[PDB]
RNA sequence: GCGACCCCAGGUCAGGCGGGAUUACCCGCUGAGUUUAAGCAUAUCAAUAAGCGGAGGAAAAGAAACUUACAAGGAUUCCCCUAGUAACGGCGAGCGAACCGGGAACAGCCCAGCCUUAGAAUCGGGCGGCUCCGUCGUCCGAAUUGUAGUCUGGAGAAGCGU
RNA sequence: GUCGAUCCUAAGGGUCGGGGGAACCCCGACAGAUAGCGCGUCGCGCGUACUCCGAAAGGGAAUCGGGUUAAAAUUCCU
């Protein structure tokens, strides 16, 4: 009856474009329709095509993106756009290993003389 | 050991050695840009002891500076109020020439963070300063777990909130004590405070 | 426009009642509640209580 | 003018958009306040500023 | 002006009304106080929540010679009369000051006997479960390993 | 002429960084007058408003070139007190801190310089692998006009042994 | 494509570098390794610091009749 996603999931990728080219030329005849004076029921059916073309477009374009992240996957350098986003100060910190680094002479006080565990009888 | 040899010619600047080279070196940086980049610090002894090391990030510019008082930036000298506002020249900017060198260097490189500075040479019309500025992007200096501090945001444009040491002395912060307790936490900050009219639930 | 004299949150709104004075109220209480004449004028129906 | 750039030109399209009666279903909604179209402009009363 | 009366100087010439300091967040810091000495109570359990030890001090000048208080730190003097090295003393809860100065033997003294007395009753856990090192207690861990509330060694 | 170095120039060269916005609090600069003085010019309003910049969840300050003169305290900040006091002021109008003392909190540290010279032991980048905020290998660079270690006055280096 | 804008430069405007300036900003090709262009097929030759904005009346490639709409035309039709 309908479009169902889980459906379009299964579908390759030249399949999805051939539903593509025909859903955008339904809307085109619905859209012929609305100004010759077409039915009331016809007029409902292009919130419903526009919903399908808009679903099939999702999933191309999620398929698209799942699989150039799984080509730059352990690439070193990655396009801005498969980058994560979080914020521009988050971005710009040090990492967790350069925040936590320090000198010789601190690391041996940490091994020497750290907090040590102790209590006082009452 | 050479730094010691180095650091103790240079406080003889009045000396014949000093005089002729320093005389052609003011020559020297007259002819170029108010601001330029410097391969390597004409100082070295001097850049070391006040953080610079000799790796990939830190990098060093000559900043000129002109010379003398702040005349008040008004039109025709005219000051429209009572007498003791009414002067004009003899007043002197609160910060000093090697603040506003580091300034100058501070906002022209808007990428680098400014680490500090010192004087190199001067004229009767100009005075000259090497900034020393880091890199915070730069890996080597990320890495660098003395200098990485410097990487955080809190220490964005150091000199433009008088943070770096030239900052501190015209803060009043060079110093402690009965001369100096009205110059922290901030000079500002103590008027506030010192003003506040405490009014107590209970009073 | 604007209200005369704007009320301000600096208004003088708590009182620090000496604590020996505090004490004297509470005892009065106190020994108020132990007589029936005073409990029954304060509108309380203690008319089957015990004692 | 008959010469107009355009901006101007798109902008004078979007007034004219803006410049109708609200539709007569718009009334009839539930918890509906809307009265008619505050916002109706005249040509020749109040002017476009540019 | 009129009458006798104490001549007025009210200091309520400058704009004091955009300084006025209120106070309604007083019990509201008495809250969040308690709560961070709660919060930092169970991190250190079983440290004491009172702190680190404390020294004995005089009061500064003629007016308040006559008490003691508590100071900053034992001075490095203090602490090696002690036999307690300055490195390992911050970690066993000893408040360490290398710049207090000790002109007197009578406090030099005052504070040694604080310091033995608190190594007395301190009860050190050792760094790893098992093994034990010098200086970590044996079978005192469990009969009276418990926090203290409040001063210890009350000055 | 061929090379090394120095300085500089060009590059849509490979990979990075910066600008602007926000106003309650915060940091730097700049900076009035109304007003008060029963006039008014110093003063006061005010080291304030307006103006120009820079940050963060806090900021700033901070481990004494300090307080003090005592039987001495011991980074910074904050509250109470000091105190409407010492002081300043046409000593007029007015203005005005700090130490001690009691509390909140509590934390200390890193470099520069003489000291690897039987070995730049340091770091970056390209490429590759792995247990991928990193680590290992390899190559090319940075660096001796000095990277990394050791040291920071509270010490410390060296030697000796517990 | 043919009417204009668009192109060109005018008084002037906005700027690089440089010089000033706490900074907002000031001067404006004046402190300077210009822009590039041409001819061969990457090489030779040339090369005086702005390939910028600034005119619907200045300069300027090319459209004329006839017909057509309720409302458009040197633009639609022939
Ligand atoms: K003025
Ligand atoms: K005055
Ligand atoms: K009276
Ligand atoms: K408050
Ligand atoms: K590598
Ligand atoms: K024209
Ligand atoms: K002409
Ligand atoms: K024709
Ligand atoms: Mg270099
Ligand atoms: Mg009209
Ligand atoms: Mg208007
Ligand atoms: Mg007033
Ligand atoms: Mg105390
Ligand atoms: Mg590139
Ligand atoms: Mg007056
Ligand atoms: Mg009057
Ligand atoms: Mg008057
Ligand atoms: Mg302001
Ligand atoms: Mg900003
Ligand atoms: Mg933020
Ligand atoms: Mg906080
Ligand atoms: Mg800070
Ligand atoms: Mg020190
Ligand atoms: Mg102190
Ligand atoms: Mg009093
Ligand atoms: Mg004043
Ligand atoms: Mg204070
Ligand atoms: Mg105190
Ligand atoms: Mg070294
Ligand atoms: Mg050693
Ligand atoms: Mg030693
Ligand atoms: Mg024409
Ligand atoms: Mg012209
Ligand atoms: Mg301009
Ligand atoms: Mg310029
Ligand atoms: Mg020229
Ligand atoms: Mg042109
Ligand atoms: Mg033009
Ligand atoms: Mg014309
Ligand atoms: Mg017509």
């Amino acid at each position: 009856a309908r479009i169902k996603v889980h459906e379009l999931r299964n579908k390759s990728k030249t399949e999805l474009l051939a539903q593509l080219k025909d859903l955008k030329a339904e809307l085109a005849l619905l859209r012929v329709a609305k100004v010759t004076g077409g039915a009331p029921n016809k007029l409902s059916k292009i919130k419903v095509v526009r919903l399908s073309i808009a679903q099939v477009l999702t999933v191309i374009s999620q398929k698209q993106k799942a699989a150039l992240r799984e080509v730059y996957k352990n690439k070193k350098y990655l396009p801005l756009d498969l980058r994560p986003k979080k914020t521009r100060a988050i971005r710009k910190r040090l990492t967790k290993h350069q925040s936590s680094l320090k000198t010789e002479r601190e690391k041996k006080k940490e091994m020497y003389f750290p907090l040590r565990k102790y209590a006082i009888k009452v | 050991g050479a730094y010691t040899y180095v650091s103790e010619l240079w406080r003889k600047k009045q000396s014949d050695v000093m005089r002729f080279l320093q005389r052609v070196r003011c020559w020297e940086y007259r002819q170029l840009p108010s601001i330029v980049r410097v391969t390597r610090p004409t100082r070295p002894d001097k850049a070391r002891r006040l953080g610079y090391k000799a790796k990939q990030g830190y990098v060093v510019y000559r900043v000129r500076v002109k010379r003398g008082g702040r005349k008040r930036p008004v039109s025709k000298g005219i000051v429209y109020g009572k007498p003791t506002n009414q002067g004009v020249t003899q007043l002197k900017f609160q910060r000093s020439k090697r603040s506003v060198a580091e300034e100058r260097a501070g906002r022209k490189l808007g990428g680098l963070k400014v680490l500090n500075s010192y004087w190199i040479n001067e004229d009767s019309t100009y005075k000259y300063f090497e900034v020393i500025l880091v890199d915070q992007a730069h890996a080597a200096i990320r890495n660098d777990p003395r200098i990485n501090w410097i990487c955080n945001p809190v220490h964005k444009h150091r000199e433009l909130r008088g943070l770096t040491s030239a900052g501190k002395k015209y803060r009043g912060l060079r110093g402690r004590g009965h001369l100096h307790h009205k110059a922290r936490p901030s000079r500002r900050a103590t008027w506030k405070r010192n003003q506040t009219l405490s009014l107590r639930r209970y009073r | 426009g604007r209200m005369f004299a704007p009320t301000q949150t600096w208004r003088r709104w708590h009182r620090k009642i000496p604590v020996n004075q505090k004490r004297y109220a509470v005892a009065s209480a106190i020994a108020a509640s132990s007589v029936p004449s005073l409990v029954l004028a304060r509108g309380h129906r203690i008319e089957s209580v015990p004692e | 003018p008959s010469h107009k750039s355009f901006m101007i030109k798109k902008k004078l399209a979007k007034k004219q958009r803006q410049n109708r009666p609200i539709p007569y279903w718009i009334r009839m909604r539930t918890d509906n306040t809307i009265r008619y179209n505050a916002k109706r402009r005249h040509w020749r009363r109040t002017k476009l500023g540019f | 002006m009129k009458h006798n009366n104490v001549i007025p100087n009210g200091h309520f010439k400058k704009h004091w009304q955009n300084y006025v300091r209120t106070w309604f967040n007083q019990p509201a810091r008495k809250t969040r106080r308690r709560a961070a000495r709660q919060k930092k109570a169970a991190t250190i359990f079983p440290r004491p929540t009172a702190g680190s030890l404390r020294p004995i001090v005089h009061g500064q000048t003629l007016k308040y010679n006559m008490k003691v208080r508590a100071g900053r730190g034992f001075s490095l003097e203090e602490l090696k009369a002690a036999g307690i090295p300055k490195k390992l003393a911050p970690t066993i809860g000893i408040a360490v000051d290398h710049r207090r100065r000790n002109r007197s033997l009578e406090g030099l003294q005052t504070n040694v006997q604080r310091l033995k007395t608190y190594k007395a009753k301190l009860v050190i856990f050792p760094r790893r479960a098992k093994k034990v090192k010098a200086g970590d207690s044996s079978a005192e861990e469990l009969a009276n390993a418990t926090q203290v509330q409040g001063p210890y060694l009350p000055i």
